[PDB]
């Protein structure tokens, strides 16, 4: 919890130090009013008190600009923290590192002393196993891409599989299309496109 | 103290000797000779009077304590001594007091 | 702005036929210069009586010390969450085919002996270092962090696992994939189905090198490309001479230096003289370390977004409007210029129009028809059902289109046959 | 120093920017003198956890390691013993390494320091950016996850600090009515 922290020492930090500044002399014979007072007469005195009123003066000053700057700075933080309530709390993310590193789940609200903590929920894949892939699939002079997914093959078959999860699905015309003719795209490989429909007309 | 790198202070080389040069000059600059006038002008038409080319005992003058209001309004009177000048102007004239 | 006009009517559509590939660069601010000021050895020079006098004021010295000390680290803390995203350090291969796309002008140079690319030459030649301005009155200049070698190595990395990983690069473990079939995916990000590459690979392949290739002629011809760098540079250190010419005033004392001060005058009258002197000095460096505080939130919400546009952009392709250039983005790729960073947005836009009538269904036998992704378009003789952003005509079938209501409900619908496969 | 300024024969001073002299004619012999400060920068103290040790590191800001035994701030701190030069400054105290962590305490210029035991000493050596990787690239070559898993992270963030309110009069005069 060190920025949150961060933040209360940054203010009480300043607060003492202006505290402080109550005993410095500025030029004055004394730091106390009450002893200026008591040693000198008002025409005398005027001098001495206008040395301090200047330095409290400045003081204060310096103490009210930080602040200014501080809180500027604070609320740049508020209105962060209340996007990523919008958009990781009340629904989904798209955007990348947005609401957690990896793929975004959801997110969770939780309060603490002048801030808020969020649990980003995120999926991450694990284990990676590689294999050959070719761009398009000449099944009979017409090309054949992938309507959803990407083709793999494990050295003897060829797969269309979605491209999170490996999930080896036989090759059909319904998750396949055509477009155009082969020898036109650079990687086709020749291979059978099962057909759905036709087995159920020759039965 | 935390785990850091902390900028205590600055440290500034210190200086191992003294070297004074000044121009040197035989002549001392007659100051006496400007108070030692028998009879001063008058006051509307005051005296001026250059030094220049010479060596002035600002200290013997001070120490001659004969004056009684000897005051430098741009300087120190301790200062004068060691402090250098180019164009010094003497101006003799008589005033009353008030 | 040149007058326009635009052709509307109630059944007219206008479908692009070719596209294009264009590159635009933009340029952000990511830090400034981490200078140090000590507040005696400015205000007294050094000088037992003046530094004494300096006590009376406070503690005025040690909180402006931590105000610049707070902006130095402010530096570091930019410099690294923009580059630093990468978990490890990624190495290209050492073979180059990537299918007819050319990175020989981003990747690094091996032939010179730091590792940069030739862009990355050319902008670290146009914003020289210390150009304008940037000393012995107790300010300094600290280095920063990363030594401007690890930048490079950060930005290799990444242009690294872009090229061979993609977007997986950056939410898990860097997943290989061959570039041509990683553009095919980039595709279908902005709504154009992935066989306008494959079968125009050549083409989009030289248009993406000439793209590239015109950057650099674009960044050579004109030196005030990167200004926008270059006013950062100024900025700071204009202000740093300001503040050594404040050392030259009198601010109502006799004479603006300290050693005729001490040496004219004794301590009795020399108080206040040196008392105006250090007012006036402390009063100038109030006001150097305010704007500087000032300008370090501005560069802070510029790296703020650099960032953003690392994560974004770089590490995924966006989905924002004329957030990561103007088109439909593609990719991006990032450069290191001093104190900033250049991002090269690739994007996507449509070339050359061609309008037909459009009606919003199709009464095939009693039941409109709505295509399932694409829109009805004519040109005088039959209707086709075309991809929005791609003109290419498909004869309708029951495949495009689903069934909704009746013909009488709708408006505009028109009559036509649709083949039952 | 001696110096090429080239004065008039009516010029005596030199001026600087910031209206100090830095160059003058010695009155009895005609020849030009150059005038330079005297060697300074600041000290940066590279320290662990006071509850850890009490052993320190001693930076000294640009300066030349030749020079810094010269250097007034003390102790002399084991000069030239130990010794590390980095283009941040001379480094006393410090053991070098070769090989490269994560970074701890950062010195700068890409060096970065740290406290470890081998019976405990700080070690300043140069950072190192990760684990080095590579990506076995392939025209068709692919890989497709096939387990995954679910991380829960956390994000701190500040939205408000305290809410104070000063008098003026109160703090400036302290109820004084003059
Ligand atoms: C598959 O990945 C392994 C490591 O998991 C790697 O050694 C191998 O070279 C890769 N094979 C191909 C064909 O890319
Ligand atoms: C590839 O998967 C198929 C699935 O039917 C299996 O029959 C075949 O043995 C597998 N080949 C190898 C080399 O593992
Ligand atoms: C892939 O690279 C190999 C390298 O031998 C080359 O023979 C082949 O034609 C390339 N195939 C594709 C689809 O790019
Ligand atoms: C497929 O087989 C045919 C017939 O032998 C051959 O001409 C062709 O090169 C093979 N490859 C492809 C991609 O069609
Ligand atoms: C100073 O003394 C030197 C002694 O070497 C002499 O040559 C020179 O003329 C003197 N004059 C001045 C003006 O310093
Ligand atoms: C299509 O338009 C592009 C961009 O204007 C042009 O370069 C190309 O030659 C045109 N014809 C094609 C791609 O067949
Ligand atoms: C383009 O690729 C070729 C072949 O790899 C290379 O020689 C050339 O330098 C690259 N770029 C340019 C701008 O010539
Ligand atoms: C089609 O576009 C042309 C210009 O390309 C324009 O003159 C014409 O009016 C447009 N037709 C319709 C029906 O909008
Ligand atoms: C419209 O396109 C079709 C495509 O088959 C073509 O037969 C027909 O001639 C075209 N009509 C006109 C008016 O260009
Ligand atoms: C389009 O506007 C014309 C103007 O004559 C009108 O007759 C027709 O009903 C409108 N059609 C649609 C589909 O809005
Ligand atoms: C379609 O044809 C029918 C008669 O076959 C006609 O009544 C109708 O108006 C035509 N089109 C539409 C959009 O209703
Ligand atoms: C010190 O000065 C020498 C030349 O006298 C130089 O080579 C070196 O780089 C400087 N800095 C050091 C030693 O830290
Ligand atoms: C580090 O390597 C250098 C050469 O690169 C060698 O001179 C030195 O002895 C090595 N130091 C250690 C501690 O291994
Ligand atoms: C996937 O990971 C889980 C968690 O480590 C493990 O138990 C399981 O066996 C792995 N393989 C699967 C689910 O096929």
């Amino acid at each position: 919890l060190g920025k949150l922290q961060d933040v209360v020492n940054q203010n009480a930090q300043a607060l003492n130090t202006l505290v402080k500044q109550l005993s410095s002399n500025f030029g004055a014979i004394s730091s106390v009013l009450n002893d200026i007072l008591s040693r000198l007469d008002p025409p005398e005195a005027e001098v001495q008190i206008d040395r301090l009123i200047t330095g409290r003066l400045q003081s204060l000053q310096t103490y009210v600009t930080q602040q200014l700057i501080r809180a500027a700075e604070i609320r740049a933080s508020a209105n962060l923290a209340a996007t990523k309530m919008s958009e990781c709390v009340l629904g989904q993310s798209k955007r990348v590192d947005f609401c957690g590193k990896g793929y975004h789940l959801m997110s969770f609200p939780q309060s603490a002393p002048h801030g808020v903590v969020f649990l980003h929920v995120t999926y991450v894949p694990a284990q990676e196993k590689n294999f050959t892939t070719a761009p398009a699939i000449c099944h009979d002079g017409k090309a054949h891409f992938p309507r959803e997914g990407v083709f793999v093959s494990n050295g003897t078959h060829w797969f269309v599989t979605q491209r999170n999860f490996y999930e080896p699905q036989i090759i059909t015309t319904d998750n396949t299309f055509v477009s155009g003719n082969c020898d036109v795209v650079i990687g086709i490989v020749n291979n059978t496109v099962y057909d759905p429909l036709q087995p159920e007309l020759d039965s | 103290v935390e785990k850091g790198i902390y900028q205590t202070s600055n440290f500034r080389v210190q200086p191992t000797e003294s070297i004074v040069r000044f121009p040197n000059i035989t002549n001392l600059c007659p100051f006496g000779e400007v108070f030692n006038a028998t009879r001063f002008a008058s006051v509307y038409a005051w005296n001026r009077k250059r030094i220049s080319n010479c060596v002035a005992d600002y200290s013997v003058l001070y120490n001659s304590a004969s004056f009684s209001t000897f005051k430098c309004y741009g300087v120190s009177p301790t200062k004068l001594n060691d402090l250098c000048f180019t164009n010094v102007y003497a101006d003799s004239f008589v005033i009353r007091g008030d | 702005g040149a007058e326009n006009s635009v052709a509307y009517s109630n059944n007219s559509i206008a479908i692009p036929t070719n596209f294009t590939i264009s590159v635009t660069t933009e340029i952000l601010p990511v830090s400034m210069t981490k200078t140090s000021v000590d507040c005696t050895m400015y205000i007294c020079g050094d000088s037992t009586e003046c530094s004494n006098l300096l006590l009376q004021y406070g503690s005025f010295c040690t909180q402006l010390n931590r105000a610049l000390t707070g902006i130095a680290v402010e530096q570091d803390k930019n410099t690294q969450e923009v580059f630093a995203q990468v978990k490890q350090i990624y190495k290209t291969p050492p073979i180059k085919d990537f299918g007819g796309f050319n990175f020989s002008q981003i990747l690094p140079d091996p032939s010179k002996p730091s590792k940069r690319s030739p862009i990355e030459d050319l902008l670290f030649n146009k914003v020289t270092l210390a150009d304008a301005g940037f000393k012995f009155n107790g300010l300094t200049v600290l280095p920063p962090l990363l030594t401007d070698e690890m930048i490079a190595q950060y930005t290799s990395a990444l242009l690294a696992g872009t090229i061979t990983s993609g977007w997986t690069f950056g939410a898990g473990p860097a997943l290989q994939i061959p570039f041509p079939m990683q553009m095919a995916y980039r595709f279908n990000g902005i709504g154009v189905t992935q066989n306008v590459l494959y079968e125009n690979q050549k083409l989009i392949a030289n248009q993406f090198n000439s793209a590239i290739g015109k950057i650099q002629d674009s960044l050579s011809s004109t030196p005030s490309a990167l200004g926008k760098l270059q006013d950062v540079v100024n900025q700071n250190a204009q202000a740093l001479n300001t503040l050594v010419k404040q050392l030259s005033s009198n601010f109502g004392a006799i004479s603006s230096v300290l050693n005729d001060i001490l040496s004219r005058l004794d301590p009795p009258e020399a108080e206040v003289q040196i008392d105006r002197l250090i007012t006036g000095r402390l009063q100038s460096l109030q006001t150097y370390v305010t704007q500087q505080l000032i300008r370090a939130a501005e560069i802070r919400a510029s790296a703020n977004l650099a960032a953003t546009k690392m994560s974004e952009c770089v590490l995924g392709q966006s989905k924002r409007v004329d957030f990561c250039g103007k088109g439909y983005h593609l990719m991006s790729f990032p450069q290191s210029a001093p104190h900033g960073v250049v991002f090269l947005h690739v994007t996507y836009v449509p070339a050359q129009e061609k309008n037909f009538t459009t009606a919003p269904a199709i009464c095939h036998d009693g039941k409109a028809h709505f295509p399932r992704e694409g829109v009805f378009v004519s040109n005088g003789t039959h209707w086709f059902v075309t991809q929005r952003n791609f003109y290419e005509p498909q004869i309708i079938t029951t495949d495009n289109t689903f069934v909704s209501g009746n013909c009488d409900v709708v408006i505009g619908i028109v009559n036509n046959t649709v083949y039952d496969p | 120093t001696e110096s090429n300024k080239k004065f008039l024969p009516f010029q005596q001073f030199g001026r600087d920017i910031a209206d100090t002299t830095d160059a003058v004619r010695d009155p009895q012999t005609l020849e030009i003198l150059d005038i330079t400060p005297c060697s300074f920068g600041g000290v940066s103290v590279i320290t662990p956890g006071t509850n850890t040790s009490n052993q320190v590191a001693v930076l000294y800001q640009d300066v030349n390691c030749t020079e810094v035994p010269v250097a007034i701030h003390w102790r002399v701190y084991s000069t030239g013993s130990n010794v590390f030069q980095t283009r941040a400054g001379c480094l006393i105290g410090a053991e070098h390494v070769n090989n490269s962590y994560e970074c701890d305490i950062p010195i700068g210029a890409g060096i970065c320091a740290s406290y470890q035991t081998q019976s405990q000493s700080i070690i300043a050596y140069t950072m190192s950016l990760g684990a080095e990787n590579s990506v076995a690239y392939s025209n068709n070559s692919i890989a497709i996850p096939t387990n995954f898993t679910i991380s829960v992270t956390t994000e701190i963030l500040p939205v408000s600090m305290t809410k104070t309110s000063v008098d003026c009069t109160m703090y400036i005069c302290g109820d004084s009515t003059e």
